[PDB]
């Protein structure tokens, strides 16, 4: 069984699935706790940075692609940075050929195409880590899931990482209420925390231990972390 | 490494307290013999935007093509294709700006010289030129050809600077576009008496007329001149 079948991204298992892109979705879940929520004015990220010891910094998951989109990372970083690099790149040909902002619904379906090519070809491997994309455009605020098999989904908000489920289910109620929090940044933000804060168990999120972004109608992707989080946790 | 062959001669604009306006005759010419009588010039590029080209034709041809499949791609997974994501005016200049210089640093020019006239979602007149080399320049008035010796001063006398485009009216600028086509039939020995204009107001939306012709001819005085000094009958 299995361990037949799971030797590479070109083979199908004889239930039609793709185990390597399946494993590849693990090291997701491996992954530490980000969070991600939008209303129709703001979209905002926040991601619980995981160190090594306590002796060490807390890995950057929240990447800047353009000056209006932004993503937070869960799993292997190094796929983040190929991926976030080639955002940016896609960011910067829209700005430069067509001085045009880069519709996220655009950015979402590059990501998935990029992705796909290593899921269907010989010898490569499938990214292994997961992305919230967040972004304000001509339509409002965007927040973005990505998944290594390819899939990529816009919703009002969600989380991934480990224990991600339980701020998934906490908005999944929250709804009604964050999606209304038009024009009030801080609150949204609180609102992400709370979420964030529903798949904690080690210790309580603090300065060297959050990370948030935001982007918003009249506000620039940018990224906060430890001394300016403090007033949200 | 390149020359002309069909060619098609001036392309004359003006920007107005609402809108703008541009015209074309319908001329290929073949160096000296005006060849084709039926030719427009002036694109129209969705709602908001008509692209005006002076210059070889087979180029323009080519334009047109990579303007329609500019269309068609912009559609594509674009649910807000004929809405907040429709092409606006900027965003189709800037792709020809970056085709021209793209060609001419390779040596091979598109010989033509364009003029994008349109007006922005949020109300605003565009109008700027580029050409073969990929030059680009705006200004309440532009021309290619002898349209830039003869309209621009015309044209000029009305808007001779930004402050005037709130104070002039439709009605002023399309019978100054008009007189300036009558004259460039007079001394352009290139023009055709038909042509086209075409109005892209922030209200009416785009008009585009097609069969316009040069009338209020004053030739009459031509009887009075026998020789060229000392003759007498």
């Amino acid at each position: 069984f299995r361990n037949n079948y799971d030797g590479d991204t070109v083979t199908f298992s004889p239930t039609g699935r793709l185990f390597q892109v399946e494993y590849a979705l693990e090291a997701i879940k491996q992954g530490s706790v980000t969070v991600g929520l939008r209303s129709n004015t703001h979209a905002v990220l926040v991601a619980l940075k995981r160190n090594a010891d306590e002796l060490s910094s807390y890995q950057k998951k929240i990447i800047k692609c353009d000056e209006h989109m932004g993503l937070s990372l869960a799993g292997l970083a190094p796929d983040a940075r190929v991926l976030s690099n080639y955002l940016r790149q896609q960011c910067n040909y829209s700005s430069l050929v067509f001085n045009r902002k880069l519709a996220v619904e655009r950015a979402g379906h590059l990501l998935c195409d990029k992705a796909q090519k290593n899921t269907q070809s010989y010898g490569g491997r499938p990214y292994g880590v997961g992305l919230l994309i967040i972004g304000y455009d001509k339509s409002g605020a965007h927040l973005l899931e990505f998944q290594p098999s390819g899939n990529v989904t816009e919703l009002y908000g969600t989380a991934i990482g480990a224990r991600s489920q339980g701020a998934k289910t906490y908005l999944e109620r929250t709804l009604d209420t964050f999606i209304k929090i038009d024009g009030n940044p801080d609150e949204l933000i609180k609102a992400g925390v709370e979420a964030i804060s529903q798949s904690l168990r080690d210790e309580s999120l603090t300065v060297d231990n959050l990370s948030i972004a935001i982007v918003g109608k009249d506000t620039p992707f940018t990224i906060y972390d430890g001394e300016a989080v403090a007033k949200y946790i | 490494t390149q020359q002309p062959i069909v060619t098609g001669t001036s392309v004359i604009s003006m920007k107005y307290d609402n809108g703008v306006i541009i015209a074309a005759d319908n001329l290929g010419s073949y160096g000296s013999l005006l060849r084709f009588n039926g030719v427009e010039r002036l694109i129209p590029v969705g709602d908001n935007t008509v692209v005006g080209i002076s210059g070889d034709i087979s180029d323009m041809q080519h334009i047109e093509r990579l303007l329609k499949d500019l269309v068609t791609e912009n559609a594509y997974d674009n649910p807000l294709a004929d809405a907040e994501e429709a092409l606006e005016p900027s965003y189709i200049f800037e792709y020809l700006a970056t085709v021209m210089y793209q060609r001419r640093s390779k040596m091979n020019p598109l010989w033509n010289a364009i003029i994008v006239a349109g007006v922005q979602s949020n109300g605003d007149q565009f109008l700027r030129y580029v050409n073969l080399l990929g030059v680009t320049y705006s200004s309440p008035t532009l021309a290619t050809g002898f349209g830039a010796h003869m309209a621009n001063p015309l044209l000029r006398k009305v808007v001779d600077r930004e402050s005037d485009i709130p104070k002039t009216t439709v009605q002023v600028a399309e019978e100054a576009i008009v007189n300036a086509m009558r004259v460039l039939y007079y001394r352009d020995a290139r023009s055709s008496r038909n042509f086209s204009l075409a109005i892209i107001d922030k209200n009416t939306g785009l008009t585009f007329k097609k069969n316009l012709q040069v009338e209020n001819m004053k030739w009459d005085f031509a009887k009075d001149i026998k020789g060229y000094g000392t003759q007498k009958i």
